[PDB]
């Protein structure tokens, strides 16, 4: 009971699934042409080794398929009819699907790093690229006091990419987290103890201003 | 305010996702890998969830009385002869009764006793609680099931419940006692 999320549960079972069957595969294939066929006595043979079998079906599950190394014996030739009409099968779930899983991490997740002589603020509520830039120009005006103050950002939800490079300009006094302010754990990313204030923003062109205050 | 009080007056809140039990109290340290029986609220008694319930399918299975234990005490008494009538879709009826039916006017209540003043409340200074089950039955008639203490002593009004304390468990006199009494 080590594999507690459901998506590693089934990544795990996607990955082993594929190493088995393709090692087994492997060994059938060298099984096959280092034997020779029966019914030419075994003297139609191919020596190949396990090491070749392996990358021979990697290129041909792949549908690569170069043919430096190829299939000979006429059991061997089957084998491979059969493996790619399986292996066109398994296109469906296998490499795209672990793909997303392994895709649908958390890239904003961690946690601030408060050094004693800064202050920070806290900002959650209604976080989006129009809301963050109309913020960010007021709050770090260049007619405003030389203050230092860091801004953490924290938001249920991944960024879009105007706002990740509205972050990446302002980097080095504005940082962003996924989480809640609903969540004491995410409180605690963003050390909200030591924070200097909190403030939280509102949709002003919301679907019912009484749901959004 | 209700100056001439605040926390001090007694709640229960019914929650619709136990998870927003984190809300209710201050001075608590929430945390939601904690499931809600062990939550400072639901220990007061101040919260509720209808989620405690679920386990009552298999206390049936495993034990049908001791579900109409249950349903004989926390209804006060709504036989099956009840919802019988009800179900006659006349709504309760009644009126002065036999005084045979009335006879049924004596059941057990739970109810609470405090160890402050009252005959019991010698076991209060000092005593083990083992003590008062004893002396109560015998002399009261009365079975002692658990104690309700304040959290804080040395200040907060909050307090909790303790099923069962063991015999040698100490009192305080300011502890009151869940009691089954017949009057
Ligand atoms: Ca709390």
């Amino acid at each position: 009971n080590v594999l507690k999320t459901s998506t590693l549960i089934r990544l795990v079972q996607l990955v082993v699934s594929f190493v088995s069957l393709w090692l087994t595969a492997a060994g059938f294939l060298h099984l096959l042409e280092n034997s020779g066929d029966p019914f030419f006595d075994f003297g139609n043979a191919q020596h190949l080794t396990y090491w070749e079998c392996l990358y021979f079906l990697m290129v041909t599950m792949s549908t690569v398929g170069f043919g430096d190394i190829f299939a000979t014996t006429v059991l061997g030739r089957t084998f491979v009819v059969i493996f790619i009409m399986i292996f066109i099968g398994l296109a469906a779930s296998f490499i795209p699907e672990i793909a997303e899983i392994l895709g649908k991490r958390q890239k904003y997740g961690g946690s601030y790093k408060k050094e004693r002589g800064k202050r920070h603020v806290v900002v959650c509520g209604y976080i989006t690229f129009d809301s963050v830039s109309n913020f960010l120009k007021d709050f770090l005006h260049k007619d405003r006091e030389d203050v230092d103050v860091e801004i953490v950002f924290l938001h249920k939800g991944l960024p879009g990419l105007e706002l990740e490079g509205l972050l990446k300009r302002h980097f080095t006094q504005v940082e962003y987290f996924w989480g809640s302010v609903m969540d004491a754990n995410d409180l605690e990313r963003v050390k909200i103890q030591e924070a200097d204030a909190c403030l939280v923003l509102a949709n002003k062109y919301c679907q019912d201003p009484d749901q959004e205050d | 305010t209700f100056d001439d009080a605040g926390a001090n007056v007694p709640l229960i809140t019914e929650l619709a996702n136990d998870s927003n039990v984190q809300f209710l109290d201050q001075d608590d340290d929430d945390d939601p890998d904690t499931e809600l029986y062990m939550t400072q609220p639901f220990a007061c008694g101040t919260a509720f969830a209808v989620s405690v319930l679920d386990s009552l399918m298999s206390t049936s299975y495993f034990n049908d009385n001791a579900l109409t234990l249950i349903r004989t005490l926390i209804t006060g008494g709504a036989t099956p002869e009840l919802e019988q009538i009800l179900a006659e879709g006349a709504g309760m009826r009644g009126g002065y009764c036999s005084p045979a039916v009335l006879a049924n006017r004596d059941r057990c209540r739970v109810a609470q006793i405090s160890l402050f003043d009252g005959p019991l409340a010698q076991f209060g200074q000092g005593g083990h609680y083992g003590e008062l089950f004893v002396y109560a039955l015998r002399h009261f008639g009365i079975l002692c099931i658990g104690l309700y203490r304040f959290r804080d002593t040395n200040p907060s009004s909050k307090r909790y419940v303790i099923t069962n304390p063991p015999e040698d468990f100490p009192l305080l006199p300011t502890d009151q006692v869940y009691v089954l009494t017949y009057k």
